């Protein structure tokens, strides 16, 4: 159920960002990830403007490059996993405005590569640190 | 390191 669960989280988060009509974990994540997204958006502002996410291919490429640079030091923690969702939110927003061929069904592909990255690169750490219910939620819930 | 490192910095920031 690993991949599917993360996929469900990545998908809930972008439906939240795109304001379109979730578990406790997901409600907790949306709230903390969105807070981080706003902070990233203003601080990395000028830098993101000079990149046009005109397609899902570009979005996937940009996501993977950014994620690789972020996690290349081998460090993994809940704070960082939360920024993954924040970044996906930034990408969907840029895609909604810049996607040349507006395919309102590419947002599922985004949730897919977000899940893929998380699963293959932090899945083991997540498990060893309590999973979503006993790791993430315990640490970020009210 | 552009965006990647910034996200790491913010991530470690909200993790603590």
């Amino acid at each position: 159920c690993e991949f599917g669960y993360i996929y469900r989280l990545a998908q809930d988060y972008l439906q939240c960002v795109l304001q379109i009509p979730p578990s406790k974990t997901s409600r907790v994540l949306q709230n903390v990830a969105f807070s981080v997204q706003k902070e990233v958006e203003k601080n990395l502002k000028s830098c993101l403007d000079n990149v046009n996410v005109v397609s899902v291919d570009t979005a996937r490429t940009l996501f993977n490059q950014v994620m690789e640079k972020e996690f290349e030091d081998g460090i993994i923690n809940w704070g960082r996993i939360v920024t993954i969702f924040a970044f996906e939110g930034i990408l969907i927003k840029k895609l909604l405005r810049q996607q040349i061929a507006p395919d309102v069904d590419t947002y599922k592909e985004i949730s897919y590569f977000v899940a893929e990255f998380i699963m293959n690169n932090t899945g083991e750490w997540i498990r060893q640190n309590g999973g979503w219910e006993n790791g993430f939620v315990k640490k970020f819930e009210p | 390191g552009q965006v990647g490192r910034q996200l790491a910095i913010i991530g470690d920031d909200i993790n603590r």
